[PDB]
Formats: structure tokens, sequence, C-alpha cells
């Protein structure tokens, strides 16, 4: 629910708490060392946006990155 | 199939459906309250003594649109979906002359293309929240029910035959 | 001593009462009206007097505004002149002349009863058993021309909220005007003071106000009656009522939710004032809302009823004693409906998160009530499904 | 599912769902409606400016929450008024979102203008209320009758709900999950138990709107509001004469009228008993003594059941006299009305005249004139429409000799001539 809940904020085309939200989130992903959170994650992202905008998110200069497996 | 001839029109030759009834219409239901012969309603009193559907495409602004409502018998899916396929003509026809869709939209506005864009992309919505399925699921199924429009085998100058025209193509 | 005005209104009372229209047709209203009109237009007691004078104020100052609207206001006289119709119409000019006044106050005095006789007010001015203190109440807010403002018009109707029958007074003069009044200094505290301190506000600007400042002079049994009587109005004006019994026993309930309040004042109980009733309402208003429904529900619930609110309870507990004796009568259908129908008031009694601070009777009354509707329950699932 | 027999009452909440939410809002919106009609009754005439003059914080923050609330669900379903509405409106009110800046003439409930914007709404409102409990009414099998009309309706008889707290949580519970053994899970909802859950409602409600009017005169409606409460008459030949001997001066004949004036009122008012004697009536129930001691010569002899005729036959008398004096009696109406005739118009008017009952005729003429005309249209149509909308007694000779040539720019001057030919037989 908490990866459905970041990745319905990535989705929006964000005052002082979203942003808290994903960074928590973010931190996360990064410390618990678990493919299946980013898997699902991207999973979500892209049901919610089809997955071109996941790959355009894939590109270098991106600040959503982490959201994809190592 | 002569279903897709409306279509076609509003796709090659939306001029001449410039005084055509769309599927995407709210069809006034009145075609309890009383009226005046002033025309003042009352159920007299106020003065002392005792059809409104539109034509062309009548949907304002995308934004508001967030609940798709049918009052012609049709499953809201596939009422979103004849107004998506009357949208994708629309806007063939808008790139084909503008200024036919200019008139047929009511209220006019400067740019067809992006207003049907956008009525396209909330009709999407619309459907993957109707339907459950993801984005890339949801723009399939209109490719599933394109595919089907083609294998099987007017000008709606009447709100009728338009209501007739769209339970064809529901059925 | 110019001009006879005494005579000129009594002369003015029928067309100024034939221009008016009552919103429940009170076809009987008019022929009172004139009648208590002529009995008040008099000098007979310091009454009758105090209104006759109060009325002549009132007329001026609206016949002041209206000439200041206008050009050589004392040239009037000579704008009859000028004008042959009048004159052809009365034949002297003594007769143009005073025609010209009763034409200018007619419109002026038909409003003024308008908004004098609105849920039979007047009655209150007439009827020999009405108490001293409601008379001084009469004629001083028909004396505030800043509490009762009337504004100037420049046919009428009569705003009958309360739907009292015919010959059916307010038990409180002006009853809508002080419940007007006392809403807007709420809002006015709400907005200017916090949640907690509203009610010390409140009273307290309504006690500076001339209308508590003369209310505040009644001590004893008139006060109390008043109090009474303003719930009474009170709920007639918010709530609307099948039988005078229901209104009692809102009434009972209302009055209890103010003691309650009062109690809890930070403060002796010296006195309780008209605040405190819709600083209850306002508390208890989804209480006294349930408890309506439910005696709209089940009506059989009034007769089946013989410092806090206990009344809601109570009608629950004879609502269950009844559908548990009237079980599956009159037959299943009804009883299932008239058990459904009840379902969500009873739930909302059945609850905490509706009673607070209540003392162990209500507490024992809602938990008898409770362990008799998940009977009831049980059983009328049994009967809609099996 | 085929829900639609399966689950009426699901049906056809889901389909008005979005509309049903804004039901929550009707107490609101009709108590500020009420509040100003209230205000602004007895009263013939922006929201930004009706704000501005209320220096009041509160009551001025109140009105407006109120306002904002009515205004964003006009504009949530004001495109729905404008084709699912019983209540026809322009396209021109239902076509832009509305705010503090609009006209001050939505918020007041009328049944013409702008005012009747309100009004619809609060009608689909009621309307969207209504059919549902239908439905469950319908469901229900028994027609108990719960209805509340508009005059008292609180946060109680309205269906008021939320989707993100109610009606959500409540589907999140019946989406029963299902699992066989090497086969996928599967959902399923318990369709049936969410309509019972939603059928919890059980309340039902009626349309009262508040409004004001927009006239705050026609003797027209008095008239027909006393022949509905009561049986009006003609005034006989005596009792004319008697009146029109007794009644030689202007003055005494507006003193008639007037109390004539005042009794009419009483009596749409209230009605009265039609054999009861005119003076009678005036000197009792409504004690008009002190000014009536000429008039009950003339009135010993009419009862309240002449009232009305009685006014018209002084009306034209008045005029009469200045007719016989050369004067005007007619200041009052448009003097377009006061063309003269053709020589062949005048010999048709005469012709008409001699085969015409006059005093009938011009009394009747004169009624008409002042009650609706105070030109191209005719004569002939408009005067028997004002005769039959009254149940009058259509004579045969106006309706079969009025020469239609005459038009009703010169009603007046034919008039006049009339008079003139009765005053030259006497
Ligand atoms: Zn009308």
């Amino acid at each position: 629910l908490c990866l459905d809940r970041a990745a319905d904020f990535l989705s929006e085309p964000m005052a002082k708490e979203k942003q808290c939200y994903l960074q928590q989130v973010k931190q996360f992903c990064i410390r618990v060392e678990n493919d299946w959170h980013r898997v699902y994650l991207v999973r979500k992202l892209s049901s919610q946006r089809g997955m071109e905008f996941v790959q355009g998110l894939s590109k270098p200069g991106r600040p959503h990155q982490w959201v994809f497996p190592k | 199939n002569e279903l897709l001839e409306p279509l076609k029109n509003l796709a090659f030759s939306p001029a001449t459906m410039a005084h055509a009834f769309l599927p995407t219409m709210p069809e006034d239901l009145l075609a309890h309250w009383y009226t005046c012969p002033n025309g003042h309603p009352c159920s007299c009193i106020d003065c002392h003594a005792p059809d409104r559907t539109q034509t062309g495409h009548v949907l304002g602004n995308p934004q508001r649109r967030d609940v798709v409502t049918c009052d012609r018998g049709l499953p809201p899916v596939v009422f979103l979906l004849i107004r998506l396929l009357t949208h994708l003509a629309l806007l063939l026809g808008a790139s084909q002359s503008s200024q036919a869709l200019i008139n047929i939209i009511k209220p006019p506005v400067r740019d067809p293309k992006g207003f049907l864009q956008q009525h396209i992309l909330k009709d999407l919505e619309q459907l993957a929240k109707m339907l459950g399925h993801s984005a890339d699921e949801t723009i399939g199924v209109v490719h599933l029910v394109l595919r089907r429009l083609l294998q099987e085998q007017t000008e709606l100058s009447t709100k009728e035959m338009r209501n007739n025209w769209e339970k064809e193509i529901a059925a | 001593s110019i001009l006879d005005t005494t005579r000129l209104l009594r002369s003015c009372v029928q067309s100024a009462v034939g221009m008016l229209r009552d919103q429940n047709e009170s076809c009987t209203r008019n022929m009172r009206r004139v009648v208590l009109l002529l009995g008040l237009l008099n000098e007979d007691d310091a009454c009758h007097a105090s209104f006759l004078r109060v009325s002549k104020m009132r007329l001026s100052v609206f016949l002041k505004k209206q000439e200041e609207s206008q050009f050589h206001p004392l040239e009037w006289l000579a704008r009859e002149a000028c004008n042959q119709d009048a004159l052809q119409e009365a034949g002297t000019f003594r007769h143009t002349l005073w025609k010209r006044v009763q034409g200018a106050v007619t419109p002026l005095l038909a409003s003024m009863i308008s908004f004098i006789d609105r849920d039979g007010n007047l009655e209150l001015l007439t009827r020999p058993d009405t108490p001293p203190w409601a008379r001084d109440l009469w004629m001083f807010i028909f004396s505030d021309t800043m509490l009762l403002n009337i504004p100037l018009v420049m046919y009428i109707v009569v705003q009958n909220h309360m739907n009292l029958s015919e010959n059916a007074s307010n038990n409180v003069p002006f009853s809508w005007k002080i419940k007007d009044y006392l809403e807007e200094l709420w809002v006015q505290a709400q907005y200017i003071t916090d949640a907690e301190g509203l009610p010390k506000k409140f009273v307290d600007i309504f006690q500076q106000t001339p209308l508590g400042r003369f209310l505040a002079q009644l001590h004893g049994e008139p006060q109390q009656e008043l109090l009474q009587c303003y719930l009474k109005d009170f709920i007639l004006l918010t709530m609307r009522v099948s039988t005078e019994e229901e209104l009692k026993f809102l009434q009972m309930a209302l009055w209890s939710c103010t003691r309650k309040l009062k109690a809890a004042s930070e403060a002796p109980e010296e006195e309780v004032s008209l605040p405190w009733v819709h600083l209850a309402y306002q508390r208890f208003r989804s209480r006294l809302q349930n408890f309506s429904r439910i005696l709209t529900i089940y009506p059989q619930v009034l007769h089946s009823l013989m410092c806090e609110m206990t009344l809601d309870a109570f009608a629950a507990m004879a609502c269950t004693e009844m559908l548990t004796r009237n079980t599956l009568k009159p037959s299943p259908q009804a009883w299932l409906q008239l058990v459904k129908n009840l379902s969500m008031p009873l739930e909302l009694i059945c609850s905490d998160e509706h009673m607070q601070g209540s003392g162990s009777l209500a507490q024992a009354v809602i938990r008898e009530v409770r362990a008799q509707w998940s009977r009831i329950f049980s059983t009328a699932l049994f009967v809609e499904h099996v | 599912k085929n829900g639609k027999e399966r689950v009426p009452i699901l049906w056809h909440f889901l389909q008005k769902e979005a509309e049903l939410r804004l039901v929550k809002f009707l107490p609101e919106i009709l108590a500020l409606q009420r509040d100003l009609v209230k205000q602004f009754q007895n009263v013939q005439q922006s929201i930004r400016g009706f704000l501005s003059k209320h220096s009041s914080d509160g009551l001025r923050q109140l009105l407006h929450n109120r306002i904002t609330v009515f205004l964003s669900t006009w504009n949530k379903l004001r495109r729905s008024l404008e084709t699912n509405g019983e209540i026809n409106l322009p396209k021109d009110y239902c076509s832009t979102d509305l705010d503090l800046d609009t006209e001050f003439e939505i918020l007041l409930p009328r049944r013409r203008g702008l005012g009747l914007c309100a009004t619809a709404l609060v009608s689909y409102l009621i309307r969207l209320h209504n059919e549902i409990v239908y439905a469950v009414e319908k469901l229900s099998k028994e027609n108990n009758s719960y209805s509340v009309d508009a005059a008292e309706v609180t946060e109680l008889h309205v269906i008021s709900y939320e989707v993100e707290r109610d009606l959500t949580p409540l589907i999140l519970s019946n989406c029963q999950y299902q699992v066989e053994e090497g086969r996928e899970t599967v959902q399923e909802f318990d369709l049936e138990k969410i309509q019972r859950q939603i059928v919890s409602r059980f309340l039902q409600g009626k349309p009262r709107l508040s409004l004001k009017g927009i006239p705050t005169w026609n003797y027209e409606h008095l008239f027909m509001d006393i022949k509905n409460k009561m049986a009006q008459d003609s005034l006989p030949s005596s009792v004319i004469s008697a009146i029109s001997g007794q009644l030689q001066s202007y003055s005494d004949a507006c003193e008639v009228l007037s109390v004539v004036e005042v009794t009419l009122g009483f009596l749409s008012t209230a009605g009265g008993d039609p054999n009861m004697q005119l003076n009678v009536y005036t000197q009792d129930i409504l004690q008009m003594g002190d000014q009536t001691i000429h008039v009950l010569k003339a009135l010993n002899r009419c009862q309240l059941k002449h009232t009305i005729a009685l006014w018209q036959f002084l009306s034209a008398h008045k005029s009469e006299q200045l007719l016989r004096l050369h004067k005007e009696p007619f200041g009052e109406i448009s003097s377009r009305y006061k063309a003269d005739l053709s020589p062949e118009n005048a010999k048709l008017l005469s012709t008409f005249l001699n085969q015409t009952g006059l005093d009938a005729f011009l009394l009747e003429l004169h009624e008409m004139i002042i009650l609706k005309l105070k030109p191209q249209w005719s004569l002939r149509d408009t005067l028997v429409s004002y005769m039959q909308t009254k149940e009058s007694e259509i004579l045969p000779e106006m309706a079969s000799q009025f020469p239609e040539e005459i038009l009703l720019a010169s009603c007046v001057s034919v008039w006049k001539t009339a008079a003139v030919l009765k005053w030259n037989r006497e």
C-alpha cells in the first residue's frame, strides 16, 4: 500500500509531505535490499501511466530512477 | 459495414455532418412540474394564470468530465467506447477540415485537435476506472473494438437514427 | 394637535389589512386583525397608549425617510392642489388632504402589521390572561427600532413560520426575532472567540444587549415561564411537530439539556437565559432530531412513556418493549419494516459516540436497550430471511 | 451480472451516484434560499456586492460559505440541468461556471429569470432523492410514505454519504476473495449485501421550494380569487337606477368605490356570505363606520355577491361623468389608444351600437380597458378572449356584428362614441 501511494504520487504530472514520503520510500527501497519492492513500484507506475512513462524515467538525468532495480 | 459510414463522414467529410446528431450528447429526456401560458414553470400564483437536444458536439471542458452517464439504455462501457470512436473520427476530420469541427463543437473553441485529444484521454481514464485494466490494456481494448468493427460485415440527421446507430454499434 | 393622528390610523386599518396576505391562507386572520387593531388604537390603558405612541413614532420615521428622497416635502399640500384628480375625487380640499395622509400611512401601517402580527403575536397584547412580562416584552421589542427593524418598501405577505392554528399565538412575543438575534450574536461570538468560551461570551454579549438587561429584570416565576414559553416556540421554529404532547416532550428534553449546560457553566446556577437554549440545541441537536424521528416513526411511544436528557433512551426502551410484545404483529411485513426504520435511531442511541458524559441512569437504559435490540434484530433477520 | 433486475436499487444508485453525492447540500442551499426570501420579501428590487454590504464578519463569512456551496453544486451539475431537467432553462444560464461576481438573482429562488436556476437545481436534487426512494419503495412492497416537504428539511431525510468514507469501505467489505486448489485467486462482489447495506436509508421528501414572487395591481386576480372563494352576481336594473340617481356626484361615487375596493380585498383574502348585505358587512365585520354617512343610502340594496359588478359600474359611471363635462376620463391610459376613427369606421360603429346594448357593452369595454390597457391587436379576438376567460355571458350582438375593421388603437374613442350616443338618448 505504501508503494501504491508512492506510485500514485509519482504519477501526478508535492508540498512538503509527498516529497518527504517519497524520500523515505527511496531510503527504504535502498536499505531493505529487495528487488520485489522496486518491481512492484515499476509495475504499479506502468499500470497507471503506460510503460512509455516508465521507460522515460529509465533515461539518464531523471529524478525517479531509484524506482528501477539495480 | 454501413454502420461505419457516419464516422467515415466525420473522418473524411465532416462538413456534411455539421447538422448531425452525435452519440456524444445528453439527449434531453423531457422529450412533476407544469408551465404557465406565459412560459413560467409552476407546479397559478407566480403569474396568476394557469426539443432542447443540441446537435454536433455539445460536451464542454473535458476537465469537468468525471463520470459517464448513459440515459439511452446502454452500458457505460459501450457508451464510452462509442464516444471515443466518435472523438477519434472528429479529430481525423479536424485534421482534415478544422472549421467543420469548430462549427460542430459547441461551445466553439480555438484548437479542436487538443480539445478532442483531452476528451480521448479523459475517456481512457474513465474506461480504465470502469474496467480495472491498465492504461496499455485499455488502449488494447480500444484496438480490439476496432478490430471487431473491421472484421464484421447515413448522416445521423435524426436523433432517433442516432440512437438506433448507437444501439446497433453497441450490439 | 394639528391632526387627529389616532383617528387617521383607525381610519387606515381596514385598508392596511386588506393589503396583507398570509402564506398559509389564514382566512379569518384579517377580521381579527382589524378588530384587535381598533381595540388597541386607543388610550384606555397604558398598553394601548404605548402601542399607539410607538406606531406613530415608527410611521413618522418611515415618512421622514420617504420625504428625504423627495423635493420640498413641505410643499405637499400644494402638489395636492396642483392635482385636480384628487380634488374632484375627494370633493373638498380638506378631504383631499386627509385622503393624502391616509394613502401615505396605509402601506406603512400594513408593513408594520405584517411585522408585528406574525404567529398571532397581536393576541398577546389583547388576551387578558397574557402575563405582564409578555406585554412588557411586546412593547419593548416594538419600541426598539434597532432590534425590530422594519424595512421600508419604496401587496404585502405575512411570513407565518410556526404553523399556529386560528387564534393561536406564540407564547413569547416576537419569538422569531429573538431567535434570529440570538443566532446572529452566536455566529458573531463564534467568529470572535474560540470553540470553548463561546457559551460564556454569548451569554455575556446577550446580557449586555438591551433585551438581555430587560429580561434580567424578570426574577422568579415569570423568568421560568418565559424560558419554558421560549423553548416551546423555539421548537416550533426549528422542528415541525405533529401533536402537542410531542412538543411538550421535546420542551422537557431541551430544558433538561439546558439545565445540564448551565450546571457545567463555569458559574453557579443563578438563572437560565435564552442563549443557553441555543447552546443546548446546538450541543444536543442530533439527539433531539433522533427523538423526534422516533416519535414520528412509532407515534405510539407518546402514550407509551408514562438535570440530564433521558427522554431519548426511554423512548428507545419503549420502542424495544413494544416491538417485543408486538413481535410479528400486525404481520411480519409491517413489523419488519418498522424495526428497520427504527434501526438507525436506536443504533445511534445504542452507541457511545452519540451519548457522552451521560449518567449511569441513561447508561443502564442504553445497556438494556442494547440487550433488547440484539434480540429484536436477530428476530428481524430471521423474519426477513427465513 | 444483470444487476438491473438482481439489484435494481444498487443499479439506480450507481447510475446517479455522482449526482446523488450532492443531495447532502440541499439543506444548506434551502436554508440560504429561505433566509434570502425572508430578507428580500415585499421588496421589488451582485453576489460580491451583496456580501460587501455585510461588515458583520461572522454573518458575512457564513453567507459566503453558503453561497460557495451553492455555486459549487450548481457548477458541478450545470449541464445536467440543461438537458436532464424538468425545469427548462436557456442555454446561456447553464453554460458557464459562476462566481462571486455573478448576478445576485440566481440565489434568489424565482420562477422566471436567473432566479429559476436555484429552483431548478433544488428540484433536480429532490427528484434524484425521490427517484431512489421510489426504487426502495418498489423493493419494500409497502407504500409507507414519510413525506417531509421542503418547508422543513434537515440532514436526516436527504440521502447523504461520502464515497471515500461510506461507500468505498462498504464495497471493500464485500469483495469476497475465493481460492480453489490449483487455480488462481478470484474476486466476487456480494451484490445483494451491498444493496442491503446501501438501502439502509428509509426516508422521503417532497417539493415546496421557497420563493417570493415577481410583483409585490391586478384586479383580475382579485376578481378570480373572490369568484373561487365566493359567488357573485350582476346588479339589477333597479339598483343601477337607484345608484345612478343617488350618485349624482363624482366624490360620492369615488367614496362608494373606495368602500367597494376595501370589501373586495377583504373578501378575496377571506371571503364571506354572498347574501350578507354590504353595508352590514362593512359596519359590523369591518367596523367601517365614521365615514359611511352617505354611502349607506346607495348600498342599502347591494349584497356582497354584487360587489365586483358594483365596482365596475362605479368606475364606468365616473368616466361617464367626466365625458359629460368634456374632460379626460382615460388620463392613465396610453394616448396611442386615443386615435380617432374614419368616417366608414364611425358608420360601422354606429351600426353596431344601434344593434347592441349600450350599457353592458360600455361596462365591459371600460372594464377591459382599465384591467388590460392600463393597439393593433384585434378588439374582437382579445375581447372574446377576456370574456371567455371569465366565463362571461357572451352576447350574440358583439360576437356577430362587431366590425373587425375597427382597430384597438381607437378602443377608447370607440367607447367614447358609444357613451355620447347614450348621453344623446338621455
Ligand atoms: Zn406563470
